[PDB]
RNA sequence: UCGGAGAGAGGCUCGGUGAAAUAGACAUGUCUGUGAAGAUGCGGACUACCUGCACCUGGACAGAAAGACCCUAUGAAGCUU
RNA sequence: CGGUAGGGGAGCGUUCCGUGUUAGGGAGAAACGCGUGCGUGAGCCGCGUUGGACGAAGCGGAAGCGAGAAUGUCGGCUUGAGUAACGCAAACAUUGGUGAGAAUCCAAUGCCCCGAAAACCUAAGGGUUCCUCCGCAAGGUUCGUCCACGGAGGGUGAGUC
RNA sequence: GGCCAGUGAGACGAUGGGGGAUAAGCUUCAUCGUCGAGAGGGAAACAGCCCGGAUCACCAGCUAAGGCCCCUAAAUGACCG
RNA sequence: AGGGUGAAAAGAACCCCCAUCGGGGAGUGAAAUAGAACAUGAAACCGUAAGCUCUCAAGCAGUGGGAGGGGGACCAGACCC
């Protein structure tokens, strides 16, 4: 019983083309480099995904600190969040940073009435 | 050519009307909800549209340099460069205001500096190494001494090189950017300004 | 680097370069009409102008200036009976250099030289 | 659909010339008027034009014959040279090793198109924009309307 | 003496395109030489 | 010393034919720092439009031959008493 | 509930056999290439094009049963590159002819090179290369109407060599 | 106790010593940490130092080590030297 | 080392380019996107066409974020380049 393997390599070495398919070059179109770049791409992905949840917030961090320091001369970021659990307030940094841009307005009233 | 030119140019503007009249795009000021209510704006952390940040719209400043601190005076240069000044902030792209300086000839500086500071170049040969002083280049080329300030402290990279023109130094007193009515910077620091 | 220096080489030794010159300047004479290359063509205008202008002074000694250049007697005594009527009135300049497409086997570019 | 009839497919092949040495001079050639064509690859300084000027030349006859237009109306769409097939010397050299030389071969194919077939639908085009003349539900507009397919 | 990757793709094609470009010289020669041949030349 | 000039055969350009060893992938800068202690690829700076052709060989621990030195194997083989 | 050597458990596919000369199939199977389904994954599942006749499950069985590495191995095709080279520095030139086309084939005229050879005979060896007419795909380091090439027909005469 | 493995080149750091020149990213033992086989954050980059042990998702939150002029998250915060 | 046009040679009369080769109409055939280099025809490699897009850039070429532009004869905060 002699087994021929031809239908099952390139039935899955497509599949692992058909993620490469956007690479750019040799990377795109040579099967053991697009087999050692797949893995890469994975790799990648499921790294940043976890940097991506951080570094939001890190860029939500600056935008608040950013739209507070125009109010008071003295007045910054470390003091306000502080200020908001001084007063018992559990709006996180995302909503708090897109109000900031969306309807600044709305910081507004939150800087005005949290001080008193 | 003509006729084909016309007729094509003609669609052009019928295809780029019937578009334009799709969903449509604010300025800031604002409130929060609209008659847009397309996709979701609200729980998608905000990225500017290239409608918001057109370089006509730009705010503009102006640093008088003179009897100031080199360092404190570009760092906020920096900040009023890159945007960390406006709550609309964005790392991927320059939102921030233009700076003019005046008078970078009369830019102060600490300690004994004015001497023993160097600004090196180096030509890119196995000799040259050019290194002269804080106050010998002063009297040749004032600019520099802000600008070299200044660029060391904005982020390099492609992005760094574009937002870096921004930057306008100058010798004297008077600039030629009156058409702009560039308005004055404002200045976080108490030690900014020299003793005297 | 052949600054001021004015000699048509025609790809070869002096051995070769006066052989080619004599006896393209001779067949030029006999038939009256050639077709060559660019360069021996262009090259050969010093030549049959010197002898044209040799068989002006029709004496003893001209003859042998001559005819130790053409290595064929016949050709030779064909000017000086035929030169200072055919040509008394004309003052240099004996020859005339139209072209005419390269040939097939090498590019090489192509002319006809022929009695004016 | 677009086409189809403003067309003929002479593709000469199997001739004996390189593919570069092919595609110095066929990449001259692409888009211009078959006059225009064959007055330059009879002056040109080449030995890959032979063998293309001798399929221009049958194509457009072929097009005056078969299809039936005029020779001075057509231009060449699209002309296209392809890997032929391979043929291997093995040829000595010094010290005893040997390399094969090889002797390459091409499949030269070119498409010629008459100008002015659908130019009677196309010049009525000159009609301006808003227009839409709803006589068939649609009807014909198949003719290289070329500009823009926007009909959502 | 060796090189020491192949230019493989690209690169090559850069490479062959301003060949063919002396080609287009070449045909834009011929192309103004048959003008010429079109009368006169004395 | 101390080079110089010239002749041929190449080299260079045009047309015709048309190889090679090499090659993980190559979008393949300099400086100093770092690291398997000697980096185009890692950090900071500096420098730098994109792309041919001619020339030159400092580097890619360039290519070539699973070091022929050195040592290991209870390997092989010659030669000696 | 991190995990190399390494051990244990649970699976997916591959060809072939039983069930089965099953249904499904020239109103389109195997294959081949695409999927805004599914699964933890190996993989599965529907699609209408190319394709032109084979052949799913399910329950079971058996192996030439899964590849990226072996300076593996066979085949294909690149890169270097339109680059190096084109096999002595005796040397060619012209006119005419032949032909679809000639620097290169034939003729003439020049010129030059060999001449104890680059001349003419033999021995060995090749083994048809000799001559004629035709052909030019391949071969000839270019071309080629030409050839020691391809096709067709011929050709070697001894008492004394 | 049954069945059935790999390992038997280790490395650095703290301490107790030997050898060395109380030289070595040196060597050899003894006790413990980490790497080896361990991602993440601090240390510019930086196996072996500090923090902490990655089942998977969230564009939520609190903190460790370490930090808050700009590149680059957070005080151009405070009072005394 | 080198198998597979078709059921049947029905293997392409005639016309055009034309010295040949080969090609396009015609004709045969279920099919000639079966034409003798002929059956299914994957990859590398070589092109041609369309959508977007690089000439102050620095890059193991991806990945998270995504400016501006383009869609698919099927009206989506959806999806793709």
């Amino acid at each position: 019983t002699r087994v021929k393997r031809g239908y099952i390599a390139r039935r899955r070495r497509k599949k692992i083309r058909f993620f490469a398919s956007s690479f750019r070059g040799a990377h795109s179109r040579l099967t053991r480099t697009i087999a050692q770049q797949k893995i890469r791409a994975l790799v990648s992905a499921h790294r940043d995904r976890d940097r991506q949840k951080r570094d939001f917030r890190r860029l939500w961090i600056t935008r608040i600190n950013a739209a507070i320091r125009e109010r008071g001369v003295y007045y910054n970021y470390s003091k306000f969040i502080h200020d908001l659990y001084k007063r018992q307030l559990l709006l996180n940094r995302k909503i708090l940073a897109q109000i900031a841009i969306l309807n600044p307005n709305c910081i507004y009233m939150i800087y005005n009435e949290i001080i008193k | 050519t003509k006729c084909t030119e016309e007729w094509r140019q003609l669609k052009e503007a019928v295809k780029k009307e019937f578009a334009i009249p799709h969903v449509p795009l604010d300025q800031r000021w604002m409130f929060t909800l609209e008659e847009a209510t397309g996709p979701d704006i609200w729980n998608t952390t905000w990225y500017p549209k290239s409608a918001d940040h057109v370089p006509t719209d730009k705010k503009w400043y102006v640093v008088d340099a003179t009897d100031l601190i080199l360092g404190r005076m570009a760092s906020t240069i920096a900040i009023h460069i890159r945007g960390k000044n406006l709550a609309s902030y964005t790392p991927s792209v320059d939102m921030g205001a233009f700076v003019i300086v005046v008078n970078a000839d009369k830019v102060a500086v600490s300690g004994k500096k004015r001497t023993q500071k160097l600004y090196r170049r180096h030509s890119g040969r196995p000799g040259g190494l050019k290194e002269e002083t804080f106050d010998q280049l002063q009297k040749r080329i004032p600019e520099r001494i802000i600008e070299h300030a200044v660029r060391g402290m904005l982020p390099k990279g492609r992005l760094g090189r574009y937002l870096f023109n921004h930057l306008k130094v100058y010798k004297g007193a008077e600039h030629p950017h009156q058409a702009q009515q560039p308005i004055d910077l404002p200045l976080r620091d108490k030690r900014i300004r020299v003793e005297k | 680097m052949k600054h001021g220096r004015k000699i048509h080489r025609l790809s070869r030794p002096a051995d070769q370069r006066r052989a080619l010159l004599r006896g393209l300047t001779t067949q030029l004479l006999k038939h009256g009409r050639i077709k060559t290359t660019r360069a021996k063509a262009s090259a050969m205008r010093k030549y049959v102008d010197k002898m044209i202008t040799l068989a002006k002074e029709g004496s003893l000694h001209k003859r042998r200036q001559a005819l130790g250049f053409i290595y064929e007697k016949q050709i030779v005594h064909a000017l000086f009976a035929e030169v200072p009527e055919r040509y008394g009135d004309r003052n240099g300049g004996y020859t005339r250099i139209i072209r005419t497409l390269p040939r097939r086997g090498d590019n090489a570019p192509m002319a006809y030289i022929e009695l004016v | 659909e677009p086409g189809k009839c403003d067309e003929i497919t002479t593709r000469g092949y199997s001739i004996s010339m390189s593919v570069d040495k092919a595609r110095r001079v066929i990449d001259q050639i692409r888009g211009r008027s078959y006059a225009e064509t064959l007055m330059i690859l009879e002056l040109m300084p080449y030995r890959a034009c032979y063998p293309i000027f001798k399929l221009i030349y049958s194509a457009a006859a072929n097009a005056s014959h078969n299809k039936q237009f005029n020779k001075a109306n057509l231009i060449i769409s699209k002309a296209e040279v392809n890997k032929g097939i391979t043929l291997k010397k093995v040829k000595p050299r010094a010290r005893g090793r040997s390399y094969m030389i090889k002797r390459p071969t091409c499949h030269i194919t070119i498409v010629l198109r008459d100008i002015t077939h659908f130019d009677s639908y196309d010049k009525f085009l000159e009609s301006l924009t808003p227009k839409k003349l709803i006589a068939l539900l649609g009807l014909m507009s198949t003719g290289r309307r070329r500009e823009l397919l926007c009909g959502r | 003496a060796v090189p020491k990757k192949r230019t493989s793709i690209y690169k090559k094609r850069i490479r062959k395109n301003i060949w063919k470009k002396k080609g287009y010289w070449a045909a834009l020669k011929a192309f103004s030489l048959a003008k010429s041949l079109s009368t006169g030349n004395s």
